[PDB]
RNA sequence: GCGAUAACGAACGAGACCUUAACCUACUAAAUAGUGCUGCUAGCAUUUGCUGGUAUAGUCACUUCUUAGAGGGACUAUCGAUUUCAAGUCGAUGGAAGUUUGAGGCAAUAACAGGUCUGUGAUGCCCUUAGACGUUCUGGGCCGCACGCGCGCUACACUGACGGAGCCAGCGAGUAUAAGCCUUGGCCGAGAGGUCUGGGAAAUCUUGUGAAACUCCGUCGUGCUGGGGAUAGAGCAUUGUAAUUGUUGCUCUUCAACGAGGAAUUCCUAGUAAGCGCAAGUCAUCAGCUUGCGUUGAUUACGUCCCUGCCCUUUGUACACACCG
């Protein structure tokens, strides 16, 4: 039970050292429930990176 | 230390190397070593004459890797 | 198909290649494809190359590395701990013979291999950490596919190296084990028990 | 970085407010007619400045500009 | 071997002229204002573009001290220094 | 009828290529066959001191060079007409040698 | 097509020429055969201690076809290496000049060289005949 | 910083 | 004369120069077939300017190259360099250019250091360290 | 070609009063004899035909007194003389080879015999520094 | 820098500048660079070919590579995005080069009781100046060893050790009647080395500096083992007036800790780090050191103020020798 969620918009670098970055990800089917996480590594829009968990915010 | 790997070929390894070595999938010096517990020197001469003696089809060559495989 | 007579004669397997481009002229890239949607614009295999040992550039700028041909990146990421690096020619000698291993155990296409065991070993959720300035805190924070995949590249190659330091099995087929095991999913296997704890914090962080 | 100093800002704007009619849109041209109207030390420098006068016409080909 | 004499032509540009005319003042007992001030208002009416005069050392008291005599413009970093 | 070798070495290139075309000029007009100049590879004579006097401070070091251009040029004239060739064109900065 | 020494490659071309020194015997072996290091930087004699010389003379043979009037220090630098200082990092010692000289006078007096003018060692007139039919009977497998 | 003093 | 074309490739030091001239399919490195080049592992680098296009383009041409400078690897990258633009020329010069431009085409689509020498070069070491950016370590 | 034996092999060698281990290869077996390294041990070997293919226990008995008569008696067949390791002895003079229990010895009464004339060596002995003129500022610490 | 603006217009510093590296089949030539032809000449198949040698007269040609001077080339160029559509930034495309194109040199306003009078026939003052604190000769010391600390070199191995075999650089330096420079080749010698000749005041000779990692085939087989070669014994030579408290080199023997290293802490963004050697400096001899050079050649960010240092604004001050107040 993963969930695939397509990013459209980096928001900037959070975090204490800004080793992290608040990225507004879509979902790849059913194209609503947009929500604010948190990624580790470099990222560009459209990277697929898969969520374990949608139901929270970041 | 712990690891005592026969160096000397007797007969009753020497039958046992011969009724165990054509069993295998893929057959080299260290799966030799660490399965039938003899000695590396021992496992080169045994691939030089198992594959006189046919049981060993030799796929690729190379001094540090010796890659064969069963003839059945 | 058809063998061209030269002055200078040209092997057979060579000339088979005209025809087709494959990795050491024994692995073809044609029936190779990731079961994961998530790292394909990350594992670069559309472009085939004869021999792993390639130029550099691709250090520069930011996501080039993901255009590195994932082989040349597994055997980047093989020399590594002092008395290895610039070894370039011995890690590609050693990849050489894993490959021929991981064909001659289970039968499939080693490549294949290769890649099933990077889209499985790189995990999905880190735990990085968040303490302010001594204190301890953790947070579960999510893997970009850039990451996850240079994580697997570094964990397969990690647990190769310790698998064969002071150990009469050799690198190449501790590589081979490794790689194997991997692509199977089991748990006994390094990079997979490493995945394992790493995914588990960030369950227990969350 | 390729922030243009200031010798180029104001020496290319010079070169607008002096020298418009007989400038383009092409880098290789303004490059040789700024070569035949100022007498500047260095090739360098020189490309500096065509480079700003080029973007200077873009930018008043895109509309009009506040100071020229 | 044969030497020929000649006198220099600009005397506000030549700096060792500049320089042992400013020794032989101070070795005369001449004021450091004065004998600072000869020079760099020598050196503009020549028509140098800059000077700077530095006279550093003890003068009367146990403490060494350094006083900067500048005029006119002056130039510091890159290859123009080595030029002009 | 006279082979003749000029050498030419100086410190500085635009005084050395000035006599250099000077006289293969004078070698040209004068229908002298010359073969030449060749351009020697030039030497940087480079000398690395330390910078600081005493032994105190953060370990920096100066790098001084002083390059030399070398020229070669050969001649098929006689004696009177390489010495005036040379007298016409006598410069301080660039120093001759003449070797038959 | 003409068979050349350059068309073989080395390691089975040695090993051939090699072998047939051996067998056609012909080369004399100097008495320390059995004694000496290759080189000052070696510490062990060659664990093939009745073939070695042969072997090395068909590399030496081989080396000089493809090269011009090399001398036997240009054979001593060729052939040194890496030496086994205990502390101090490695440096590079040159092979016998006994070993080398005594190869290259047995290879001349049985036929395969001579002194070059200007130095060094020239391959003979058969030198060359022989060395290309040891590669012709080298190439057919 | 010594004081040579002499014995001869 | 005949038709001849001299072209170089280079890596870091290491420059051959290649010579094509019309003959036979003989491609020589330093007078030396190419099926010995070593070291072995790359002689596939040095095999991929041929066989990549299809070797048919040499029987109408020779190639002769001089390698000098630089080691063993960058001598392999200066030899396929030359290989390559020697072909890309001649073809430029005595064929028709549909067979240059293919060639050119394949070549860039394929790797770029093919044609274009790699302009990466060592960087000088400065002091204060024992290389270009490493630095002698500090202690308090 | 492989071969195989039954009760020839002997587990455990006694050579100059030291036990040699038998599955060991008969040139490294004897570089376990104190005084005889692997340069000595190739040699004495081929001085006496026992072909360094054979194991320690592999050997035969005509051939292991062969090889203690060959280190008992070394410029006797042939070993140069600048190959040895006790050249010019002190007392009289000729070239020796000592071996497993004589090296400690001769040692021992080398440093005796350097002591007795109270030389800076043996004094450097005596106090446990190094002798060679070595610095001591960081290594004596034992 | 854009922009906001009681400011406008300027100067130093930064940037420009200079050196170096990457491109030029576009000029100018090159027997101290290279090539193709041509003489003469060798080997193998005999196919006319493939590899060589030779040519300071074949009294040839040329400058692609080599050298260096005159130039050209890049200025973020073109096209998409974001941005006050501004300064800029990110992607592509073209390009040799698109991180200030890469690397450095120079480098402001003041200042430090920072370091050197042990560099100066640079210096004021103090001390000594004939039994000298001057200079020279002999011998010893700077190396001395219960200890604490820093910069490093070898290692703990099989991605490895030996044994054969393969076999590629760049930056430079080099002498004369000296007081001894770089040294090829031939011949002896296990080695180190010895002897006889030749080239070079130097793109010519040392030198293709045939360097080491590196590659191939063998022995070893996870063992403090053939890893490691300390600690030492005996012996042979080299430099030097002189080697003892072992200059260094070579032979045999001796076979130590070390089985990847605690608290802490250093360097590092692309031909970079890391290995790997080579040259120059000191230099009669000695380099585990620096200054450079090239060989093999990566992992990972391309972000932040979490630690540390520094900078700016507001604010308080009974500080101005400025909180070491
Ligand atoms: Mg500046
Ligand atoms: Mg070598
Ligand atoms: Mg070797
Ligand atoms: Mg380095
Ligand atoms: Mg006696
Ligand atoms: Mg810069
Ligand atoms: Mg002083
Ligand atoms: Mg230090
Ligand atoms: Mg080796
Ligand atoms: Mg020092
Ligand atoms: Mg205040």
């Amino acid at each position: 039970p993963v969930t695939l969620a397509k990013v459209i918009k980096v928001l900037g670098r959070t975090g204490s050292r800004g080793g992290v970055t608040q990225v507004r990800v879509e979902f790849l089917e059913d194209a609503s429930r947009t929500i604010v996480r948190n990624v580790k590594g470099p990222v560009r829009e459209n990277d697929i990176l898969c969520l374990m968990e949608s139901e929270r915010e970041a | 230390d712990k690891a005592q790997h026969i160096v000397i070929l007797d007969q009753e390894k020497y039958d046992r190397i011969l009724k165990d070595v054509p069993t295998y999938k893929y057959v080299s010096v260290s799966v030799l070593v660490d399965r039938l517990k003899i000695g590396g020197s021992l496992a080169r001469v045994a691939l030089r004459q198992l594959e006189e003696d046919g049981i060993i089809t030799p796929v690729l060559k190379h001094s540090k890797q010796a890659i064969y495989t069963r003839a059945q | 198909l058809q063998v061209v007579e030269l002055a200078t004669t040209i092997p057979l397997d060579v000339q088979e290649a005209q025809r087709e481009v494959k990795l050491f002229n024994k692995w073809s890239f044609e029936d190779v494809e990731v079961k994961d949607v998530s790292l394909v614009d990350y594992i670069q295999i559309r472009n085939p190359v004869f021999v792993s040992h390639t130029a550099g550039k691709y250090a520069s700028k930011r996501f080039r590395k993901a255009q590195c041909p994932i082989v040349e990146r597994l055997t980047n990421s093989l020399m590594m701990n002092g008395r290895n690096n610039g070894k370039k020619l011995k890690a590609v000698r050693i990849v050489k013979h894993a490959l021929e291993i991981i064909h001659v155990l289970t039968e499939q296409n080693p490549i294949q291999v290769v890649v099933d065991a990077i889209v499985n070993s790189g995990a999905r959720e880190d735990s990085t950490r968040i303490g302010s300035s001594g204190t301890v805190r953790r947070q579960a924070v999510d893997v970009s596919p850039l990451r996850r995949v240079n994580q697997a590249i570094a964990l397969l190659t990690i647990g190769a190296r310790e698998a064969s330091f002071r150990n009469i099995k050799t690198i190449a087929e501790c590589l081979a084990e490794e790689l194997i095991n991997a692509a199977k999913g089991s748990s006994t296997s390094y990079a997979i028990k490493k995945k394992d704890e790493l995914e588990r914090v960030a369950k227990s962080n969350r | 970085g390729r922030v243009r100093t200031k010798t180029v800002k104001r020496a290319s704007k010079v070169l607008i407010e002096r020298f418009y009619p007989k400038l383009t849109l092409d880098f290789e041209t303004n490059k040789r007619l700024t070569s035949e109207i100022a007498v500047i030390q260095s090739k360098r420098l020189r490309n500096k400045i065509a480079g700003y006068t080029t973007h200077l016409m873009k930018r008043i080909q895109k509309g009009p500009v506040r100071g020229i | 071997i044969a030497i020929y004499a000649e006198r220099v032509e600009e005397r506000g540009l030549s700096a060792a002229v500049q320089a042992e005319a400013l020794k032989a003042k101070l070795l005369s007992g001449l004021p450091i204002r004065r004998a600072a001030y000869g020079v760099l208002r020598f050196a503009m009416g020549a028509g140098a573009k800059g000077v700077e005069v530095v006279i550093s050392g003890k003068l009367r008291a146990a403490r060494a001290k350094s006083q900067k005599y500048a005029d006119g413009f002056m130039i510091h970093s890159g290859q123009p220094t080595r030029d002009f | 009828i006279h082979k003749i070798r000029i050498t030419l070495t100086s410190t500085k290139v635009k005084q050395l290529e000035n006599v250099s075309a000077n006289i293969i000029r004078n070698a040209a007009q004068y229908n002298i066959v010359k073969k030449g100049p060749v351009r020697m590879p030039t030497k940087v004579l480079k000398i690395t001191t330390r910078k600081t006097p005493n032994g105190e401070g953060s370990k920096t070091w100066d790098a001084y060079e002083m390059r030399i251009h070398k020229r070669v040029i050969d001649l098929q004239a006689p004696a009177s007409t390489v010495k005036r060739i040379t007298q016409i064109t006598i410069e301080p900065g660039v120093d001759v040698e003449v070797t038959i | 097509p003409g068979v050349s020494v350059r068309d073989v490659p080395a390691q089975d071309f040695i090993n051939a020429y090699a072998q047939f020194l051996q067998r056609q015997g012909k080369l004399e072996v100097p008495g320390y055969v059995d004694i000496v290091k290759t080189s000052a930087g070696n510490d062990l004699p060659p664990q093939e201690a009745e073939t070695w010389f042969y072997k090395r003379a068909a590399s030496i043979a081989r080396h000089i076809y493809l090269r011009k009037q090399v001398g036997v220090g240009a054979l001593n630098k060729l052939y040194g290496g890496a030496k086994n200082r205990g502390f101090r990092p490695h440096k590079h010692v040159d092979a016998s000049g006994s070993i080398n000289r005594k190869c290259v006078q047995a290879l001349q007096k049985i036929g395969v060289l001579e002194i070059s003018p200007k130095g060094g060692r020239r391959i003979s007139e058969n030198g060359q005949r022989d060395l290309d039919r040891i590669a012709a009977q080298t190439l057919e497998e | 910083r010594k004081k040579k003093v002499y014995t001869t | 004369s005949t038709q001849s074309v001299q072209t170089f490739g280079k890596k870091k030091t290491a420059t051959a120069v290649a010579h094509v001239k019309a003959g036979k399919g003989l491609i020589k490195i330093n007078g030396s077939p190419i099926t010995l080049v070593q070291p072995e592992i790359l002689r596939f680098k040095v095999y991929e300017p041929l066989t990549l296009v299809g070797l048919d383009k040499f029987q109408g041409i020779d190639i002769r190259v001089k390698v000098t400078g630089g080691g063993h690897v960058s001598q392999v990258y200066a030899i396929r360099q030359a290989i390559a633009k020697g072909l890309v020329a001649y073809h430029q010069k005595y064929v028709d250019e549909a067979s240059k431009n293919e060639l050119k085409k394949i070549f860039a689509s394929y790797d770029k250091t093919l044609l274009v020498a790699d302009s990466r070069r060592m960087e000088p070491k400065k002091f204060g360290g024992r290389g270009a950016r490493a630095r002698f370590q500090k202690s308090y | 070609l492989v071969v195989q034996e039954q009760g020839s092999f002997q587990h455990i060698l006694r050579l100059l009063n030291t036990n040699i281990d038998g599955r060991i290869k008969i040139m490294y077996a004897l570089t376990k004899i104190r005084g005889v390294g692997r340069r000595y041990a190739n040699l004495v070997c081929k001085k006496a035909d026992v072909e360094l293919t054979k194991r320690a226990g592999e050997l035969t008995q005509e051939e292991l007194e062969r090889i203690v008569t060959i280190m008992q008696n070394p410029t006797n067949y042939k070993i140069p003389a600048w190959f040895l390791n006790r050249q010019k002895d002190q007392v009289d003079g000729k070239d020796y080879h000592v071996l497993a229990n004589n090296l400690e010895s001769k040692l021992r009464d080398d440093l005796e015999r350097l002591k007795k004339i109270r030389s800076h060596r043996g004094i450097r002995h005596f106090w446990g520094l190094k002798v060679r003129g070595q610095h001591t500022k960081t290594t004596s610490r034992g």
